[PDB]
């Protein structure tokens, strides 16, 4: 039983973290993650801050796709002082959300398929990123969510990448769909784990692909009637084979079905930028009020307890992969050195939602 | 000429691993000591060859079959040792 | 105890010095100007002619002249 | 308020000797190699730009440290001791960045922690801005003529027990 | 003169494959810079430079004399097996009557040098590590030795001139891709995945000149194995379908090695790592049965030779 | 490259103001630096990408101003200058000249680099060794534009 | 000629030290790395015998099959304990006679005397001139029946050692 | 005869003291119990003695006619019979 | 883990068997390592006063549980002390490192 240290620069790169095990042998059987790496103290300081200057701080939790965090966190205070977006402008967050769960989940698969190569997804990441720059204007350090909807307006020639992203995008990702039936060392190295279905999945606490893994369609959007998710065309991933493999295919039906929204998306256009706007400087109210949003690793979600006062008087996050790491401690009992990679890789977590 | 010096050695190493034979606190010391014996005869085989036996290499043939039977005899004998590393605790 | 050759001198230093200066400024000629004007079986073929012909390469690569104008600029140094 | 150095002279003053120094100090400009040190934000940047910890001298710290993670840090700066030095790529380890006031677990810059060359504005610049930070750093090694290979240790210590109460 | 004439192929040896291992270095920079999009030459050495001039790094264990001799028999484990390689029909560093004998027991003295370096280095990281290298080393010898078999069976010789001239007789169809591609598959399974490339450390502790051995080493066992790759099946000198045979038969066998070479990144690039469990799935139950297959069929070939 | 000649010493021991032309090609500027370093002197860094007013920066004492994080007060205190407290950090006596390193071009306004050399002939011991606007290959001018 | 016998002289030395590295260290790993450096000098000297086959197969199989689980055994540190394992008393005094009557036995013999003698057997027929041939004829036929008892001794050996280092 | 391996000696030493001498330029200037590891080389040591065996018949397999090949038929027939016994049992398990 | 320690600029704890700079295995023994970058000129008698005002003041602040509160506490306090005790003159600056960065503020002209 030769104790694994875990140390800070793992052999792969999806964050700093421990992962102490006994490993009799080379059979891991017992976890105990230690946490508290990428630390920031979100709730104290942003108890301390104002919504518009903890507006600038979300952007360290999923950085991967960061319009999930700032639009979670706009859309608490439009719900909480009931101010209408008017449909343009929420259906153009739609897309842009949307656009940010295609990239995570596609800067998901790239490391994992480094791990177990770059350029390979940099050529669509390059008119990706330049989609980001001609959406707001940075990389993924976006600041551009008000209560009435974007900042800014969308440019002329964003319309026409959106527009051409579908047949810049789709085929490339159906080129890359065959590889795991082609390809058996997919069928070898990482077929098997995730041996967890959907009545224990319900049970612990997941959410994201690990809930979808089992043939659950399940939805926050769905089932909270939120920006008109019944209009456009919907699959959520009821896919029943549970293992890792089934989570690729869940994250390529995500992906797939994103790619649907947003290409009935294209034409639609039902809505000004800012609706409610007189003055710079506003304030919240006191209500008890849990916003939730569907993550792309399953139910994001903002506690808030207000102060009616500049500063929130509560301000606690549920992240969602930081309840989807409780499950590994079971997810550890019977596999290797060799199947960590592929476990840490199929939790799809980075570290900064983690401790925060 | 000093060609014979060669098997000066070869009982030099035949003294030394006998020694190391004999005191031996564990046994894959003791081992390794009844390997250099094997290499000292082994040596010795080549060096006959190499002297008086050219056209049949009936010393260095000897010396191949040796060094197989010394593989042999050094795979059982670790794991005799293995199986003791094994049934201890 | 054979001496086929009986040549004392300038029969492969004069080989030596033609590999050693001719070729190379036109093997790195032909690598830049044909960078991207390649198929992947011209890129093959040139990595395997780089890979053949490197240690004449020793005297052309600190120096580096005729590398840099994508305009019609003036040395406005 | 400064020390006063020694300076006597350069002993290594032949044409050979400053030859394959300068050689030696332009191929040690130019070999970088960095065991690129990610996993946070400066992450980012090593897919458009090895594993031993005690190799790759020329190591930038493009992450944001913290108070926990600076044991292992001044170990890992330990496992680089005499050669080269650590170029600062992040707001945090220069200020704490964008927590510089508040934050209780992260370090105000590792300015107070390891000795740093290149101070960067901070938060993911342009994949270039690495290229000129080791420009700069090849500039600042190439004014390096090895310090004429001159050397001093402190070794201050106590050999009176501490007054312990462990667990 | 009792002397010089009999060092001049050794250094020019030497200094050839320091610049083999340079094109080694640039070429898998240079596949990297193709699949991941001058001054470049010259920052190989710059990296060889980088590596050579460094700290000592020793700690406080007492093994000192391994601790130095470690990399060191990792060095010569490929650089003694370099008098091997036939590059034309001279310029040979020895006749060399066990032509890839020497070499099949050069390149199993590595092990040697993996348990020296996971002896030598005082970390649990580096001795689990030299355990996985000197493992693999081991386990991936006998289909490798197996397929160098069949081929001085296919020769019936084991001196490397010999069988570079063997492959010469049918024309390019004499060649040993068409005598055993299956051979051929094992020859590149056994080149690719030994040197610790095509799957996956182990230098926690080694560092300054003992990590630019084990660099050298590695990329000099990859120049090796790729040379034997020309000399066993590609051919040496011959493209049938005085002083310059010599001079051509030198670029014929590069252009066979840059060949291997490229294969060889490329197939590591588009490879991922065997994760430790088919590495010996392959390399025990289903490589080494197969390589006796296929060396029990060249047996059963050669009654009609 | 490499070409051997101290002619760039020649030009700091005699014009003391030169742009130095040279590429982001790695690190082929600091050898003349090394050669000053060299010869008994001590070689400091500046850049100009952020110095403004720079005769009001290198004496006169310019003023601190710690940031406060929005807890402490403006503490309007008075840092020592540039190459005053430079000049005051040179210990030895055998240190000839202090080389002023300056590696920024851009940003710099035409008159404000005239300034700044003309307070390299203010103290006999600075050297002004800024940048050149990166050329491609080594070109040592003079400061005549400036 | 000089430079062959000087290092025979050079090979015998280092083996010897290399030999009492194996007996007499207080590491088993330092006996075992010796014991490699020693098989390392045998494969030279079998260089130095003209036996060049029987240099690269001792060469290949008894550092590189055999010590490499040697050291694997011995890394793996398991337990401790007239001609038998009495000593301090015994293996002195038979080791010095013995050695003794070794050394009176090689020393006191013209070998090269032997060697002019039976010349007619080693006069290395025409036709074939080659090492590993010979080997290969004089072993596959005519030393027909300890070649094909080997196959079995290894086949028992390997099933044996299959039956007992499992449990 | 000291004419084949006569440049190969030299070749040794310089070899042997560049390492050695690359040290002195360098210090110049500037518990597990895993034994699975252990069984895949306890089989490639008698598989290794047994490739020992098959190489200089297969060097003088040209001079003599089927009767060699027979010899070696047998014996490799005892190598895989062993490693076919390595197939059914808890040989490699790997 | 095993390493036990509050290491800073000036002040490193490393309470391990270090008597000489080879590090090991972990101990009571609270080895001082003082001024890792070459910050400050540190002369041996002003070493020594540190030193020893870093043993009173482990030796006054111990008798409560020594965990890693008390070795931040006692980390800092001994930075303000070397502050305090450069800001005197006591401690110089050294200009012999490649940063030379005035860790502690220019000495003003008052
Ligand atoms: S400064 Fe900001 S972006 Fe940079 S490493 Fe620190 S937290 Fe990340």
């Amino acid at each position: 039983l030769m104790i694994v240290n875990m140390g800070p620069h793992h052999p792969s790169m999806h964050g700093v973290l421990r992962l102490i095990v006994t490993l009799d042998g080379e059979d891991v059987v017992d976890c105990e993650p230690i946490l508290g790496y990428l630390h920031r103290g979100m709730e104290k300081i942003a108890e301390n801050r104002a919504i518009i200057q903890y507006l600038p701080y979300v952007t360290r939790w999923d950085y991967l796709a960061t319009m999930f965090t700032e639009a979670i966190t706009v859309n608490g205070p439009e719900q909480l002082g009931n101010i209408q977006v008017p449909k343009r402008a929420s259906y153009i967050r739609v897309i842009m959300l949307e656009l940010s769960r295609i990239a995570s989940h596609l800067l998901w698969l790239g490391p994992f398929m480094a791990d177990i190569p770059f350029f390979y997804i940099f050529r669509e990441r390059e008119f990706v990123y330049d989609l980001f720059e001609a959406a707001t204007g940075m990389r993924m350090m976006h600041n551009f969510f008000r209560i009435g909807g974007i900042a800014a307006d969308l440019p002329y020639g964003w319309i026409d990448k959106c527009l051409d992203f579908c047949d810049y995008f789709l085929t490339e990702v159906v080129e890359y769909q065959k590889l795991i039936t082609r390809n058996p060392i997919f069928l070898e190295r990482v077929e098997g784990v995730g041996i967890i279905g959907g009545e224990e999945a319900i049970n612990w606490g997941l959410s994201g692909p690990m809930l979808r893994a089992s043939g659950i369609p399940w939805d926050l959007r769905k089932i909270d009637r939120y920006e008109s998710y019944d209009e456009f065309e919907w699959e959520i991933q009821w896919q029943k084979q549970g293992d890792s493999l089934a989570r690729y295919l869940v994250r390529l039906s995500e992906m797939t079905e994103s790619i649907k929204i947003i290409q009935q998306a294209l034409e639609g256009l039902p809505y000004r930028f800012i609706s409610k706007k007189p003055s710079p400087t506003f304030e919240l109210s006191k209500q008890e009020l849990y916003v939730r949003v569907e993550a792309p690793k399953g139910e994001l979600g903002i506690f808030l307890i207000g102060d009616q006062s500049g500063f929130p008087w509560r301000w606690k996050i549920r992240p969602p992969g930081f309840i989807n790491l409780q499950i590994l401690p079971e997810l550890v009992k019977r596999m290797k050195l060799a199947d960590i990679m592929t476990i840490l890789g199929s939790i799809d977590i980075i570290m900064g939602e983690v401790d925060r | 000429m000093i060609l014979e010096h060669v098997l000066v050695l070869s009982a030099y190493l035949f003294l030394i691993g006998l020694y190391g034979l004999i005191t031996s606190r564990n046994m894959v010391r003791a081992l390794m000591c009844l390997e250099l014996i094997l290499n000292a005869v082994n040596m010795n085989f080549v060096t006959f060859s190499d002297f008086f036996d050219n056209s049949q290499l009936k010393g260095e043939i000897f010396c191949i079959f040796v060094i197989a039977i010394a593989a042999a005899e050094a795979a059982i004998g670790l794991a005799i040792v293995s199986s003791i590393y094994r049934n201890r605790k | 105890n054979q001496q086929e050759l009986s040549s004392v001198v300038l029969d492969i230093g004069i080989i030596s010095v033609w590999y050693f200066l001719v070729m190379p400024p036109i093997i790195m000629n032909w690598l830049r100007v044909r960078w991207y004007r390649r198929k992947f079986f011209e890129m093959y073929l040139q990595f395997m002619f780089v890979f053949m012909f490197f240690p004449g390469l020793l005297l052309w690569a600190p120096f580096l002249n005729f590398r840099k104008f994508p305009r019609d600029p003036n040395m406005k140094n | 308020s400064i020390k006063f150095p020694i300076l006597d002279r350069t002993t290594k003053n032949s044409v050979i000797s400053t030859t394959l120094n300068d050689l030696s100090n332009w191929s040690r400009l130019s070999s970088l190699w960095p065991l690129l040190y990610g996993t946070s934000c400066c992450f980012i940047e090593f897919a458009s730009l090895r594993s031993s910890p005690r190799q790759a001298d020329l190591i930038l710290t493009a992450g944001t440290v913290t108070m926990k993670m600076a044991p292992s840090l001044v170990r890992l700066y330990e496992q680089m001791p005499e050669p080269k030095y650590v170029i600062a790529m992040g707001a945090c380890t220069i200020t704490g960045g964008m927590f510089s006031t508040d934050s209780y677990s992260t370090v105000r810059g590792v300015d107070k922690l390891i000795p740093v060359d290149v101070y960067l504005p901070g938060c993911p610049p342009k994949p270039e801005a690495v290229i000129d930070a080791i420009t700069k750093l090849r500039k600042k090694i190439a004014r390096e003529i090895y310090k004429d290979r001159i050397r001093r240790c402190f070794t201050t210590n106590h050999k009176f027990f501490v007054v312990r109460s462990p667990h | 003169y009792g002397l010089i004439w009999i060092f001049v192929p050794i250094f020019s040896l030497v200094l050839g494959i320091i610049t083999g291992v340079l094109v080694i270095v640039w070429l898998e920079r240079e596949i990297s810079a193709g699949i991941q999009q001058p001054l470049g030459i010259l920052q190989a050495l710059a990296d060889g430079t980088k590596l050579l001039f460094k700290e000592n790094l020793r700690p406080s264990r007492g093994n000192t004399p391994l601790f130095s001799i470690g990399p060191s028999i990792a060095v010569i484990s490929i650089l003694l097996s370099y008098s091997v390689i036939p590059f034309s029909n001279h310029l040979v560093l020895a006749d060399l009557n066990i032509g890839i004998f020497l070499w099949i027991a050069i390149s199993s003295i590595a092990p040697i040098g993996l348990l020296m370096s996971g002896y030598g280095s005082n970390n649990k990281y580096s001795f689990l590590g030299g355990l996985r290298a000197a493992a693999q080393s081991i386990s991936y010898e006998i289909p490798l030795t197996l397929c160098v078999l069949s081929i001085s069976l296919l020769s019936n010789s084991l001196s490397t001139v010999d069988i570079v001239e063997a492959q010469s007789k049918y024309g390019f169809w004499g060649w040993n891709l068409w005598r055993q591609p299956i051979g051929f598959i094992i020859f590149l399974i056994s080149s690719l995945a030994e040197c610790e490339r095509l799957p996956f450390g182990y230098q926690t502790e080694y560092s300054g000149i003992k990590f630019g051995l084990f660099y050298v080493a590695s990329y000099l066992n990859l120049l090796i194995s790729s040379l034997f790759v020309t000399v066993l099946y590609l051919g040496g000198w011959n493209i049938s379908i005085q002083i310059f045979g010599t001079t051509i038969g030198i670029f014929i066998t590069l252009a066979k090695t840059y060949l291997f070479l490229f294969v060889s990144i490329a197939t590591r690039w588009t490879l991922p790592r065997l994760r430790m469990d088919q590495l010996l799935n392959l390399g025990w139950k289903f490589l080494l049965p197969i390589s006796l297959g296929n060396l029990l069929l060249t047996t059963s070939f050669q009654l009609f030779s | 490259v490499k070409p051997d000649i101290g002619q760039w010493l020649q030009d700091v021991e005699e014009h003391k103001a030169i742009a130095i032309y040279a590429p982001h090609e790695g690190g082929y500027e600091g050898r003349y630096l090394n050669r000053l370093k060299m010869q008994g002197y001590y070689f400091l860094d500046i850049s100009a990408r952020g110095l403004g007013d720079p005769e009001t920066t290198l004496l006169k004492n310019y003023p601190v101003c710690p940031a406060h994080l929005g807890k402490q007060p403006i503490a309007r205190w008075y840092y020592p200058p540039e190459v005053d407290y430079r000049l005051a950090a040179l210990p030895p006596s055998a240190k000839g000249l202090v080389v002023w390193v300056l590696e920024a071009k851009v940003l710099s306004k035409s008159e404000l680099q005239f300034l700044a050399l003309l307070p390299s002939l203010r103290p006999n011991v600075r050297v002004i060794a800024e940048c050149g606007n990166w050329r491609k290959f080594v070109w040592k001018p003079l400061a005549e534009i400036a | 000629g000089p430079i062959h016998d000087f290092l025979l002289v050079f090979l015998g030395s280092g083996l010897l030290v290399g030999g009492l590295g194996v007996v007499l260290l207080p590491n088993p790993i330092f006996s075992a790395f010796s014991l490699g450096f020693v098989l390392v000098c045998i494969s030279l000297l079998y260089i130095l015998s003209n036996s060049h086959f029987v240099a690269a197969a001792q060469l290949l199989i008894y550092v590189g099959a055999i010590n490499v689980l040697i050291i694997f055994a011995v890394m793996f540190m398991n337990d401790s304990e007239n001609l038998w394992t009495i000593g301090n008393g015994i293996t002195s005094l038979v080791c010095t006679t013995i050695l003794f009557l070794l050394m009176s036995t090689i020393l006191d013999t013209s070998w090269y005397g032997v060697i002019w003698t039976t010349k007619l057997n080693q006069i290395l027929e025409q036709d074939l001139i080659s090492n590993s041939q010979q080997i290969g004829i004089h072993l596959s036929t005519d030393f027909f029946l300890p070649f094909e008892l080997i196959s079995i001794i290894l086949l028992v050996a390997l099933i044996g050692a299959i039956s007992v280092a499992r449990q | 005869l000291l004419y084949e391996y006569d440049i190969f000696w030299a070749f040794l030493l310089i070899s042997s003291a560049i390492p050695v001498l690359a040290f002195l330029i360098s210090g110049v200037l500037s518990l597990q119990f895993r034994i699975r590891y252990y069984m895949f080389a306890l089989v490639f040591v008698v598989f290794d003695v047994e490739t020992v065996f098959l190489y200089p018949w297969a060097m003088s397999f040209d001079v003599l006619g089927v009767s060699a090949f027979i010899e070696a038929f047998i014996f490799v027939l005892i190598l895989i019979l062993g490693l076919v016994y390595a197939w059914r049992k808890g040989a490699l398990e790997w | 883990g095993q390493w036990l320690s509050s290491v800073t600029r000036h002040v490193r704890i490393y309470a391990a068997y270090i008597d000489p700079e080879t590090c090991e295995s972990q101990m009571d023994k609270l080895t001082l390592i003082l001024d890792p970058t070459e910050e400050f000129v540190w002369d041996d008698e002003s070493c020594n006063k540190v030193y020893s005002y870093f043993q009173e003041l482990v030796d006054h602040y111990e008798g409560a549980p020594l965990t890693e509160y008390t070795l931040r506490l006692i980390g800092s306090d001994v930075e303000h002390y070397i502050r305090k005790m450069l800001f005197d003159g006591e401690i110089q600056y050294n200009m012999d490192a490649r940063v030379l960065n005035f860790s502690m503020g220019k000495p003003r002209v008052q």
